[PDB]
C-alpha cells in the first residue's frame, strides 16, 4: 500500500481525508510525503 | 522564512536551502578568453547555489526594488 | 429540353434507331466555360444504345435529334441531368449542362 | 602451439566485434528486455558467451565500466525476472505425455564468465550494485532457482522410487 | 539421380544478380556514414538475403500448395475474398462494410475447395484474419459496438468441423485459446441473452479430442468457474440482463460454461480423470449453484428449487409476475436447465464401479463427495417431475455414479415416459410430435437399465 | 483496497511500514511536487476566481509571475531539441514523459487541464481589457495553445492516455467553436489514431465543414497533412471506420 | 488585406509558337501544338503558369497540401472518391505533368503520388499481399518452367520467365459512373497505360543523362524530384507484371551494365533496394514453379513403385491410402 | 503434384542439403562488413566507421 489522499476532484475538504492503494500511485504524486523535521541544524543528519 | 515560530507553525526549510558550490579568492579572475571539499576563507569569493531549483543566486543587474528607492 | 444546335452536320438524315451505339466523341461542358468532362482528351468514343438508361436522356434525346457525324452544342437541363442531386464532388446542384456532341457511327 | 593459435584467433575474432560495442550492446539489449524469455535476448547470450568464450578480461571490465557508468537498474532486475521466469520439469505434463533449458544454461554460463579469473569486481557488483540507487542480489536469485531445481528433481525420484527401472523420456528428464 | 541433379542445381547457390547486391550494398555502407536507419536496414536485409537464398525457399513452401487446372475458379473467387477481407482487417482495411465482411465469409463458407484439398485455409492465415477482425471489432468491454460476430459462425461451425480432413486446424483454434483466455468474452450471437458464443470457439476447439482436452490446464478453468461463481445471484424480474430495459423473455448465464466444460472434461468416450479432479476440488471451495432457499447454502439441492422454479414456470412465464406464456423456454431454465446442465457435467466428470478404476485408484474420494449431495437417490421424482431432456441428466448422473431394489422403486426408468412414448406416436393436433424425439430419446435414457 | 488507516491504541501487531525513497532518477519526481504544481494550482486557482469579477488586489492576481509561471512551465515541458544524441534526447523524454504521468495521476484529466480550460473563460479579450485593471487576455493564446501542447504531448508519450480530449470530446468542441488552437488539436488526433480511435469516432458534419469555413479564411496550414489527411488516414496505418 | 501590387516581376516565357507568315495574300500558319496549366480554383483564384509559382512560396504550400490531401481521400481503396476527382485532375494534366521539365519538386512529387494514389495503390498493393502465397495450380504449362532455360546452368534472368501463378487480376470503369466501385482498379476510369510505359523508359532514360553530367539545374530543384517520383511509378509499373522482357531486357541494360554505380542519393537507394527485392521475387518464384514441375513426375514415379510392389491397409483393400493418405 | 513432395523436400532441405555448404557464411561476412575500405583524407587508412559498427 501507501498512504495515498485521495485525487483533486474536491479539493475543498475531502482531501484532507486519507485512503490506502498499493496501485499505480505507489509511482506517483498523492502517495508522496516529506519529512519535515522540527531541527532546524543538521535537519539533513540521518533519520534515526 | 521564520523559523523563530517552529511550534506555532512549520517552517519550509528545503526552500531556504543553500549550497557552496564553488569559492575562490578574488585573483581566481580569468572571464574566459576543481579542488574538491576545499575549505571556506574569509574575504574569498563566494557562489550560492538554489538546491532543488538550480538558479545561482549570483551578481545580477537587479535594478527592480525600489522599497529603499536605492537598493537592489 | 435539349434545345440542340448544329455545328457541322453531315448527312443530316442518318438518326439513331433503338438498339445502335451512338459513337459519340463529346467534350462535356458546363455554364460559365467551366469544363467537366472530355472524350477527346481520353480518345475514347463514348458508346451508348438507345433506351437502355446509361446516360441521362439528354444525351438519348439530343442523339434522337441528331444525325450521323453531326457536330453539334446540345444544351441539357437540371431536370433530365443530375438536377438538385448532382453528381458528387464534381457537379452541383441546379445545374445546366453543354455538350460539343459529335456522332460518328451506329453499330 | 595449436592451442595458441586458437587462443589467438579467438581472440581476434572477439577483438573483431567487441571492440565494436557488441557487449555494449548485449548489456542493452538483456537491459531492454525487462524479464521476457524470448529468442531475441536469447541470440542476445549466446553472443555474449561468445565474445567471453574464456574469460576475456577485456569484455569483463568494458561490461563493468558501462554497467557502473550508466547505473542501469534494468540488467538486474532483468536478469532476476530471467531467473524467476526460468522453467521446472512438471512432471504432471510428463505424466499426461505419457498418454527451455539451453536458454537457462547458457544465461548462467553468461553469468558465469563475467566472474571467471577471480575476477572479483562483478562477484562483488553481481551482489551489490553499490554505485546504484538500490541493489539486487542475483546470488541470491541463481541459489533460489536451484531450490527450485531441488524440489522438482526429488519429486522426479520420489515418483520412479517405487518402481523398478526407468524409460527413455525418464533418463532425458533426468539428464 | 532425378532429386539428386535437381537439388546439385538448385543448391549451386544459383544465378550475378547475387554478386551484383553483395558488393554495391557493402560498397554503398562503405563509401559513407549513413544516416537513415531503414535504408542500411533494408541493406543488410538484401545482403543477408542473397548469401541465405535457401531462407526464401525453407518459407515458402509451407505456404504453396497445388492443385489442378479444374480447382483454378473457385480458388481465385477465395484468393478474391480474401484480398479484400485482407482490405477489411487493418492495412489498407477495417471494418465499416460489415456486409462486404459477412459476404466475403459467405462466399468462403460456401466454398468447395478446402472441402478436396487438405491444407490451404490454415496456411493462408484465414483463421488469423477472423480472429483479427474480431478483436478489431472488440478493442474492450461494455460496448459491443457491432454485434453481429458471423466471424464465430465462420471459425465454430465451418473451420473446426472442417478439420475432419485435417484435424490440425482445430490445433490452431486450440492455440487461440490462448488468446480466449484474455478474450474471455460475454455476448452471444445466437437466441442472445448473454451467452458468450465465442465459449463455442474453445467448444469446438477442445470438442472431441483426447490428446487436446489433455493439453488443458487449470487456468483456462478457473476463471470459467469463478464466472460461474459470477452467476450466483437472484432472479427478480423477466429478463435482468442487466437491467431489463423493456424486454423480458429469460436470463441465461450459467449453462453455457457448463456447456463448455462438459466438452472439456468429456472426452468422445469415456470422460477424462485429469481434468475433472481439479475441476471438483475447485467446485467444492466455491459451489455456487444458488437456488432459491436451502440450508448452507442458497441451494445445492435439486427438487426444491426445481418445484419452486416449477411454480414459476407452468402458470406464469418464464418470470413470476407475468401473465402465462411458457413452454419448450430453452426463471425456469437458468434454474431448470441451470441444474440440468450442471448434474450433466458432473454425472460427465466421475467414473464407474466395476471400470478400469472400480473405486479403487482415489477415485473414492470423489465419489463419496459426489455421494454427499440423499437427494442423490431422490432424484427418481425430479425424473418422474417441462424439458424431458433435463432428466437425462439426473439419469446419468445415477448411471455414472449408482441393487435391484433401487430399480425397483421406480419399476421401470419411468412409467409415464413409457406410456407417452407408446401414445405420442400417433398423430394429433396436440400432445403430439412434439415428443417424436422429446421422449423417443429416452431409449437412449432408459436401455442401459437393461443391466 | 480502501483500507483507511486510523492510529489505534495498538491494533494490528502485522503493519510494517515499508519505504521506498525518491530515488537518484525520482530527484525530478520530487522536485515537480514541490515546483510545478502546487504553486501553478495556486496560481491559476487565484487567477480564476479572480476571473469571475472579484476585486483585483485583494487574493492572487501577479499577472507578471503567472505570465513567468507558465513560461517555466513550457519551457520545462519543452521537446528535448533534436539535434541532441541518441541517448540523452530518449532520456528526456522519459523524464518528460514522467512529469507528465506524474501531473495525469496529479489530475491533469480531472484538475490540470480542467484549470487550463477553466482558466479559458474569455468571451473577447477586448471586453476584458477594460473590466479588471488592464489586461486579461493577452497572453491566453500562449497558456492555450502552449499547455494543450503538452497535454497532447503525454496523450502520445504514453501509449494509451487518451484521456481528456479524445475521452472528453465535449472539451474539444469547446475548442471547435473558438477556433484559435487548431495547432494542438492535430497532436491529439495524430497521437490518438495510431493508439486507438476515440476521438474521430463521433466528429460529424457540423465539425468538419466548421472546419472547412475557417478554411476558406486560411491559406493551408502546412500541416494540413497533420490535420485534415490524418483527419481520414492517420499517416499510413488506418482505421478504416 | 492584400494590395494589388503593381511590380510583378515573374517568369515570362521560354517558347511561344513556330508560327509561319509566308506571301502570296499573306498567308500565316502554325501546325505545332502547345499548351500550359492554368490556376484558377473556386475558394481563391489567381491566373497564371503553373511555372510561374516556382519564385512566390505562398501558394506552391497550398497546392501541394492539396496535391497531398487529394491523395490522402483517395488512399487504401476507396474508388468513389477517385471517379469524383478525375473530373478535376483528367490525365492530360498528370501526362504534362510528369513530363515538364521546368516545375518545382513539390507539385511534381504531389502529382506523381496523387497519380499512384488513384491509378497503383490497390491493385498493387493487393497483389503485394498475395504475393508471398505462391497458390499453385498444376497445369502442363507447369512443367516446362525449370530452373535453367539452358544446360549451362547460366545466370537467367528475372522478369522474364513464366510465371503460372494464380495472382489476382485488374479490372477498370469510367468517370462518369456506373458500378463504381464493384471491381475496378485499373484506374477509377480507364488510364493509358503502354504510353505511361513508354514514358518512364523515356525519362528514366533522360534522368541518367541529366544526372550523370553533374547538372546545376535538374528538373525540380535538385536530383531528388527528379529520380524519386519517376523511379517509384516504374516500381509500381513493375510489379503489376505490365512489363515485357523487352521492356525488362532495357530496364536492365540501363543498370547491369550504371545507375547503380553512379553517386545517388539515399532515397532513391532506398527504392533500388525494392527493384532488387522484386527481382528476388521472381527469381524465387521461378525456383519454387520448377519444384513444383519436379513434384508432379516425382509423387507420380514414386507412388508408381507402391504399385509397382503392391502393398495395402485394412479390409478396404486396395485403398488409396497405399498411394498418398495416412488415415 | 501433392503437398507431401512439398513438405518431403522440406525435411529433405535440413537434412541433406543445409551444411557448411553456405554456413561457412558466417566468418566470411564478418571478414567483409569488418574493413570500410575508404580514402578519406583524415583516416589512418581506412575505416570510417566499419559497417559492422555501424
Amino acid at each position: 500500500e501507501c498512504l495515498t489522499v485521495p485525487s483533486g476532484e474536491h479539493g475543498e475538504e475531502q482531501r484532507r481525508t486519507v485512503h490506502y492503494e498499493g496501485g499505480a500511485v505507489s509511482v506517483h504524486a498523492r502517495s508522496l510525503w516529506r519529512l519535515e523535521t522540527l531541527r532546524v541544524a543538521w535537519s539533513g543528519s540521518h533519520i534515526r | 522564512e521564520s523559523t523563530s515560530n517552529s511550534k506555532n507553525v512549520p517552517p519550509d526549510l528545503s526552500i531556504c536551502t543553500f549550497v557552496l558550490e564553488q569559492s575562490l579568492s578574488v585573483r581566481a579572475l580569468q572571464e574566459m578568453l576543481g579542488g574538491g571539499h576545499r575549505t571556506l576563507l574569509y574575504g574569498h569569493a563566494i557562489l550560492l547555489r538554489h538546491s532543488y531549483s538550480g538558479m545561482y543566486l549570483c551578481c545580477l543587474s537587479t535594478s527592480r526594488s525600489s522599497t529603499d528607492k536605492l537598493a537592489f | 429540353g435539349v434545345e440542340i444546335e448544329t455545328i457541322s452536320p453531315g448527312d443530316g438524315r442518318t438518326f439513331p434507331k433503338k438498339g445502335q451505339t451512338c459513337v459519340v466523341h463529346y467534350t462535356g461542358m458546363l455554364q460559365n466555360g467551366k469544363k467537366f468532362d472530355s472524350s477527346r482528351d481520353r480518345n475514347k468514343p463514348f458508346k451508348f444504345r438507345i433506351g437502355k438508361q446509361e446516360v441521362i436522356k439528354g444525351f438519348e434525346e439530343g442523339a434522337a435529334q441528331m444525325s450521323l457525324g453531326q457536330r453539334a452544342k446540345l444544351t441539357c437541363t437540371p431536370d433530365v441531368a443530375y438536377g438538385a442531386t448532382g453528381h458528387p464532388g464534381v457537379i452541383p446542384p441546379n445545374a445546366t449542362l453543354i455538350f460539343d456532341v459529335e456522332l460518328l457511327n451506329l453499330e | 602451439e595449436e592451442k595458441e593459435m586458437e587462443k589467438q584467433k579467438l581472440l581476434y575474432q572477439q577483438a573483431r566485434l567487441h571492440d565494436r560495442g557488441a557487449a555494449e550492446m548485449v548489456l542493452q539489449t538483456i537491459s531492454a528486455s525487462k524479464g521476457e524469455t524470448g529468442p531475441m535476448v536469447a541470440a542476445t547470450l549466446k553472443l555474449g558467451i561468445a565474445i567471453l568464450n574464456g574469460g576475456n578480461s577485456t569484455v569483463q571490465q568494458k561490461m563493468l565500466d558501462y554497467l557502473k557508468e550508466k547505473k542501469d537498474v534494468g540488467f538486474f532486475q532483468s536478469l532476476a525476472g530471467l531467473m524467476q521466469s526460468c522453467s521446472v520439469l512438471d512432471l504432471n505434463a510428463f505424466e499426461r505425455q505419457n498418454k527451455d533449458d539451453e536458454f537457462t544454461c547458457d544465461l548462467f554460463r553468461f553469468l558465469q564468465l563475467l566472474c571467471e579469473g577471480h575476477n572479483s569486481d562483478f562477484q562483488n557488483y553481481l551482489r551489490t550494485q553499490t554505485g546504484n540507487n538500490t541493489t539486487v542480489n542475483i546470488i541470491i536469485s541463481t541459489v533460489d532457482y536451484l531450490l527450485r531445481v531441488q524440489e522438482s528433481i526429488s519429486d522426479f525420484y520420489w515418483y520412479y522410487s517405487g518402481k523398478d527401472i526407468i524409460d527413455e523420456q525418464g533418463q532425458r528428464n533426468f539428464s | 539421380g532425378r532429386l539428386l541433379s535437381l537439388v546439385e542445381k538448385v543448391t549451386y547457390l544459383k544465378k550475378s544478380l547475387q554478386q551484383l547486391i553483395s558488393e554495391t550494398m557493402v560498397r554503398w555502407a562503405q563509401e559513407s556514414v549513413i544516416e537513415d536507419p531503414e535504408l542500411v536496414r533494408a541493406m543488410f536485409v538484401l545482403l543477408h538475403r542473397q548469401y541465405d537464398g535457401i531462407g526464401g525457399l525453407v518459407r515458402a513452401l509451407p505456404k504453396t500448395y497445388t492443385i489442378n487446372g479444374v480447382s483454378v475458379e473457385d480458388t481465385i473467387n477465395l484468393l478474391a475474398s480474401l484480398g479484400q477481407i485482407r482490405s477489411l482487417l487493418s492495412v489498407r482495411m477495417g471494418k465499416e462494410e460489415e456486409k462486404l465482411m459477412i459476404r466475403g465469409l459467405g462466399d468462403i463458407m460456401n466454398n468447395k475447395v478446402f472441402y478436396q484439398h487438405p491444407n490451404l485455409m490454415r496456411a493462408l492465415g484465414m483463421h488469423e484474419t477472423v480472429m483479427e477482425v474480431m478483436v478489431n471489432v472488440l478493442g474492450g468491454g461494455e460496448s459491443k459496438e457491432i454485434t453481429f460476430p458471423k466471424m464465430v459462425a465462420n471459425c465454430c461451425r465451418f473451420l473446426c468441423y472442417f478439420c475432419r480432413i485435417s484435424r490440425q486446424n482445430q490445433k490452431a483454434m486450440f492455440d487461440h485459446l490462448s488468446y480466449l483466455l484474455e478474450n474471455s468474452s460475454v455476448g452471444l450471437a445466437s437466441p442472445a441473452m448473454r451467452g458468450s458464443t465465442p465459449l463455442d470457439v474453445a467448444a469446438a476447439s477442445v470438442m472431441d479430442n483426447n490428446e487436446l482436452a489433455l493439453a488443458l490446464r487449470e487456468p483456462d478453468l478457473e476463471k470459467v468457474v469463478r464466472y460461474l461463481a459470477g452467476c450466483g445471484l437472484q432472479s427478480c424480474q423477466m429478463l435482468v440482463s442487466k437491467g431489463y430495459p423493456d424486454i423480458g423473455w429469460n436470463p441465461v448465464e450459467g449453462e453455457r460454461y457448463l456447456d463448455f466444460l462438459r466438452f472439456a472434461v468429456f472426452c468422445n468416450g469415456e470422460s477424462v480423470e485429469e481434468n475433472a479432479n481439479v475441476v471438483v476440488r475447485l467446485l467444492i471451495r466455491r459451489p455456487e449453484c444458488f437456488g432459491p432457499a436451502l440450508r448452507g447454502e442458497g441451494g445445492n439441492g435439486l427438487l426444491a428449487a426445481m418445484e419452486e422454479a416449477i411454480k414459476i414456470a407452468e402458470d406464469p412465464s418464464r418470470d413470476g409476475p407475468s401473465p402465462t406464456s411458457g413452454s419448450s423456454k430453452t426463471m425456469g431454465n437458468a434454474i431448470m436447465t441451470f441444474y440440468a446442465a450442471l448434474i450433466d457435467l458432473l454425472g460427465r466428470c466421475a467414473p464407474e464401479m466395476h471400470l478400469i478404476h472400480a473405486g479403487k485408484g482415489e477415485a473414492i474420494r470423489i465419489r463419496s463427495i459426489l455421494r454427499s449431495l440423499g437427494d442423490l437417490v431422490g432424484v427418481i421424482s425430479i425424473a418422474f417431475q417441462f424439458c424431458p431432456d433435463h432428466k437425462a441428466a439426473m439419469v446419468l448422473f445415477l448411471d455414472r455414479v449408482y441393487v435391484q431394489d433401487f430399480l425397483l422403486h421406480l419399476l421401470e426408468v419411468g412409467f409415464l415416459p413409457d406410456l407417452r412414448a407408446a401414445a405420442s406416436l400417433d398423430t394429433a393436433a396436440l400432445s403430439a410430435t412434439d415428443m417424436a424425439l422429446a421422449l423417443n430419446r429416452y431409449l437412449c435414457t432408459a436401455v442401459l437399465p437393461l443391466l | 483496497i480502501q483500507r483507511k488507516a486510523i492510529m489505534h491504541h495498538e491494533g494490528h501487531m502485522d503493519d510494517g511500514l515499508n519505504l521506498s525513497r525518491s530515488q537518484h532518477e525520482e530527484s525530478r519526481t520530487a522536485r515537480v511536487i514541490r515546483s510545478t504544481v502546487f504553486l501553478f494550482n495556486r496560481f491559476i486557482r487565484g487567477l480564476d476566481a479572480l476571473s469571475k469579477k472579484v476585486k483585483l488586489p485583494t487574493i492572487d492576481l501577479p499577472i507578471e509571475s503567472v505570465s513567468l509561471s507558465l513560461q517555466d512551465l513550457i519551457g520545462y515541458f519543452h521537446p528535448p531539441d533534436e539535434h541532441l544524441e541518441h541517448e540523452d534526447k530518449q532520456n528526456r523524454l522519459r523524464a518528460l514523459k514522467n512529469r507528465q504521468n506524474l501531473f495525469q495521476e496529479e489530475g491533469m484529466i480531472n484538475l490540470v487541464l480542467e484549470c487550463i480550460d477553466r482558466l479559458h473563460v474569455y468571451s473577447s479579450a477586448a471586453h476584458f481589457a477594460d473590466v479588471a485593471g488592464r489586461e486579461a487576455g493577452e497572453s491566453w493564446k500562449s497558456i492555450l495553445n502552449s499547455l494543450y501542447e503538452l497535454l497532447a504531448a503525454l496523450i502520445r508519450g504514453n501509449r494509451k492516455n487518451c484521456a481528456q480530449f479524445s475521452g472528453s470530446l465535449d472539451w474539444l468542441i469547446s475548442r471547435l467553436e473558438r477556433l484559435e488552437a487548431s495547432s494542438g488539436i492535430l497532436e491529439v488526433l495524430h497521437c490518438v489514431l495510431v493508439e486507438s480511435p476515440e476521438a474521430l469516432n463521433i466528429i460529424k458534419e457540423g465539425h468538419i465543414k466548421s472546419i472547412i469555413s475557417l478554411l476558406d479564411k486560411h491559406g493551408r496550414n502546412h500541416k494540413v497533412l497533420d490535420v485534415l489527411c490524418s483527419l481520414c488516414v492517420c499517416h499510413g496505418v488506418a482505421v478504416r471506420s | 488585406s492584400h494590395v494589388l501590387w503593381s511590380r510583378m516581376p515573374n517568369q515570362f516565357l521560354k517558347v511561344d509558337v513556330s508560327r509561319i507568315s509566308e506571301r502570296q495574300g499573306w498567308l500565316v500558319q502554325c501546325l505545332d501544338p502547345l499548351q500550359f496549366m492554368s490556376l484558377h480554383i473556386p475558394e481563391e483564384n489567381r491566373s497564371v503558369d503553373i511555372l510561374e509559382l516556382t519564385e512566390q512560396e505562398e501558394l506552391l504550400q497550398f497546392h501541394y497540401h492539396t496535391l497531398r490531401l487529394y491523395s490522402a481521400v483517395c488512399a487504401l481503396g476507396n474508388h468513389r472518391v477517385a471517379h469524383a476527382l478525375c473530373s478535376h485532375v483528367d490525365e492530360p494534366q498528370l501526362l504534362y505533368a510528369i513530363e515538364n521539365k521546368y516545375m518545382p519538386g513539390l507539385l511534381r512529387a504531389g502529382y506523381y503520388d496523387l497519380l499512384i494514389d488513384i491509378h497503383l495503390s490497390s491493385y498493387a498493393t493487393a497483389r503485394l499481399m498475395m504475393n508471398n502465397e505462391f497458390i499453385v495450380p498444376m497445369t502442363e504449362e507447369t512443367k516446362s518452367i525449370t530452373l535453367f532455360p539452358d544446360e549451362n546452368k547460366k545466370h537467367g534472368l528475372p522478369g522474364i520467365g513464366l510465371s503460372t501463378s494464380l495472382r489476382p487480376r485488374m479490372r477498370f470503369s469510367s468517370p462518369s459512373f456506373v458500378s463504381i466501385s464493384n471491381d475496378c482498379y485499373q484506374y477509377s476510369p480507364e488510364f493509358p497505360l503502354d504510353i505511361l510505359k513508354a514514358k518512364t523508359i523515356q525519362m528514366l532514360t533522360e534522368a541518367v543523362k541529366e544526372g550523370s553530367l553533374h547538372a546545376r539545374d535538374p528538373v525540380g530543384g535538385t536530383t531528388e524530384f527528379l529520380f524519386v517520383p519517376l523511379i517509384k511509378l516504374f516500381y509500381t509499373l513493375l510489379i503489376m507484371g505490365i512489363f515485357h522482357n523487352e521492356d525488362l531486357k532495357h530496364i536492365l541494360q540501363l543498370i547491369e551494365p550504371g545507375l547503380l554505380q553512379m553517386k545517388l542519393p539515399e532515397p532513391v537507394k532506398l527504392q533500388m533496394c525494392l527493384l532488387l527485392q522484386y527481382l528476388c521475387d521472381c527469381q524465387v518464384r521461378h525456383r519454387i514453379e520448377a519444384i513444383v514441375a519436379f513434384s508432379d513426375d516425382f509423387v507420380a514415379k514414386l507412388q508408381d513403385n507402391q504399385r509397382f510392389r503392391y502393398n495395402e491397409v485394412m479390409q478396404a483393400l486396395n485403398m488409396s491410402a497405399a498411394l498418398t493418405a495416412r488415415k | 503434384r501433392h503437398r507431401a513432395v512439398n513438405l518431403f523436400l522440406q525435411g529433405y532441405e535440413k537434412s541433406w542439403i543445409e551444411t557448411e555448404e553456405h554456413y561457412f557464411e558466417d566468418k566470411l561476412i564478418e571478414d567483409l562488413a569488418k574493413p570500410g575500405a575508404e580514402l578519406p583524407e583524415e583516416d589512418e587508412a581506412m575505416k570510417r566507421v566499419d559497417p559492422l559498427h555501424q
